């Protein structure tokens, strides 16, 4: 019916502590930039819109988010990750991570919101590569309305 | 000794007969090609014009 | 009442030289009037009636 | 190199090298058009078919 793996070519080798950064999150959701099956590193994360040295908003990331297609992480291989695909319908398997926890259940309510607690919690850096990794935070929407609520 | 068990493969393949340029520059035998054969055709530019 | 240019199947000919290098700019800009730019699914034999 | 100078001798050195490979994948891409891809399997009548 359909295959959904985005490989990532990566141009130079991992470290050993970039290694465990991803190793540590193995099941995410990262916005890549276009579809595909073979994508550079620069259009991974969502540093491409929230650099480190340019002042980000907290609107237009968000409002970056949804033109983006969606992804979730499946290995992590030193010379290239493997992440599977989301379409605008399919059961997939998701396992968060996310580390300002909060408690799910069945018959949940979601939001893939900009990281608004901490960055470095989020922005796991390559030295290897001089591109950053920007890792956005999923919300149950009685807080992904909440948070911008406060924003406002 | 160790010479047949360093090329493991590269000793036993049928020899070919291939047509490429060639030079004698010293005492080294270069080969010289030129990619655009393949790289005019089709308009993704050279990566040698840099 | 001039020839105009026409998608019809035909039993193509198989000629020699190439006609691939200063091609995909070249019917951009208008090398020669009355071209056609097909892409990608379109590469087949039309639709016949009579 | 044994020598006799004011000099200390040296050691008998040692290295080994961490080498290791690069991934690499290609693309290639193939469109059939659906108008086309069915009639394979067509209803198989006419001269013309």
């Amino acid at each position: 019916a359909l295959d959904k793996s985005i490989v990532v070519n990566l141009t130079s080798r991992l470290f050993a502590d970039e290694l465990a950064a991803l190793q540590s999150k193995i099941g995410s959701v990262l916005p890549l930039g276009d579809c595909h099956r073979l994508q550079n590193i620069q259009a991974l994360g969502l540093g491409c819109v929230c650099s480190r040295e340019t002042s980000p908003d907290y609107i237009q990331i968000m409002q970056y988010l949804s033109k983006c297609t969606l992804a979730v992480l499946e290995e992590v291989r030193p010379d290239s990750l493997r992440l599977t695909r989301m379409d605008p319908s399919d059961n997939l398997q998701i396992k968060n991570v996310y580390a300002p926890f909060f408690q799910w259940d069945s018959n949940t309510q979601l939001a893939v919101l900009p990281p608004l607690f901490s960055r470095k919690d989020s922005t796991i850096v390559l030295e290897s590569n001089g591109f950053d990794i920007v890792f956005p935070m999923v919300v149950p929407q009685q807080l992904g309305h909440a948070i911008l609520q406060q924003l406002l | 000794g160790d010479k047949a068990a360093l090329a493991d493969g590269h000793d036993e393949i049928q020899r070919t007969r291939i047509a490429a340029s060639l030079v004698k520059i010293g005492d080294k035998f270069v080969a010289i090609e030129s990619l655009q054969r393949m790289y005019n055709e089709t308009q993704f530019p050279c990566p040698l014009n840099r | 009442m001039e020839a105009t240019l026409e998608q019809r199947p035909f039993p193509y000919l198989a000629t020699e030289a190439n006609l691939l290098t200063q091609i995909k700019e070249s019917a951009a800009d208008g090398l020669f009037k009355s071209f056609q730019l097909l892409l990608g699914k379109d590469a087949r034999e039309g639709s016949v009636r009579f | 190199i044994a020598h006799g100078d004011g000099r200390r001798p040296n050691k008998q050195r040692q290295y080994i090298v961490m080498k290791a490979c690069n991934k690499h994948h290609i693309g290639a891409e193939i469109e059939l058009a659906a108008a086309d891809i069915e009639l394979l399997f067509a209803e198989k009548e006419t001269p013309l078919d």
